[PDB]
C-alpha cells in the first residue's frame, strides 16, 4: 500500500 | 530507538485508555485511526491519499501516548487500511529520518 | 542525512537519467513515480491508499539514485498525486526512524 496522506 | 524498514514500522500507541497499533508514517502530515473511544465533539474535515479524497472526523488536543512518550495533538478518524502516525505527531517524539 | 519532519521528507533523485524530487514514504511499502523514461518490459499492478487504487506499471530491477546514492529496485509508475520512495528503496540506503 502507499499510504501518502495529505490535508 | 533505531527502526529499520525491512518490514512496516508498527509502534504501540495509547488512546482513550486503548492499546492499539499504528504505523509511523513520514508519508502522512497527519495522524489517521480508524476507530478511537474518544467520546466528544469533533469537526469534519477531509484528506487526501493516492486514490483520491474521503471525509473523516478531527479530534483536537488528544492525549496519545505513542512507543511511551506521551504527547498532545490533533486525532483524525477516518477510513485508513491501517492506524498511522503522520508528522504532526512524529515531531514531537522527535522522530527523524536518518541516512 | 538526519531529517525532522516539520515539513514533508522530499528529496532529490535520478532515474532514467532524469533529476526528480520525491516523498520519503515510511508508510509505502512500494516506490510510486508520476512519470519515467525506462527501457524494457512492465507488468500492470494495482496499488491501494487512502481514498482508493491506483493503477501503474510495475519495474522491475530499475538503477535509482536517492540524494546521490545508488540504488537498484522495483519502480512504480501511474497516475499519482506526488512521487512517493517507499520502504522498497530505503532500506538499500540504510534509512532508519530514530527517537
Amino acid at each position: 500500500r502507499v499510504l501518502f496522506e495529505a490535508m | 530507538p533505531q527502526i529499520t524498514l525491512w518490514q512496516r514500522p508498527i509502534v504501540t500507541i495509547k488512546i482513550g485508555g486503548q492499546l492499539k497499533e499504528a504505523l509511523l508514517n513520514t508519508g502522512a502530515d497527519d495522524t489517521v485511526l480508524e476507530e478511537v473511544n474518544l467520546p466528544g465533539r469533533w469537526k469534519p474535515k477531509l484528506i487526501g491519499g493516492i486514490g483520491g479524497f474521503v471525509k473523516v472526523r478531527q479530534y483536537d488536543q488528544v492525549p496519545i501516548e505513542i512507543c511511551g512518550h506521551k504527547v498532545i495533538g490533533t486525532v483524525l478518524v477516518g477510513p485508513t487500511p491501517t492506524n498511522v502516525i503522520g508528522r504532526n505527531l512524529m515531531t514531537q517524539i522527535g522522530c527523524t529520518l536518518n541516512f
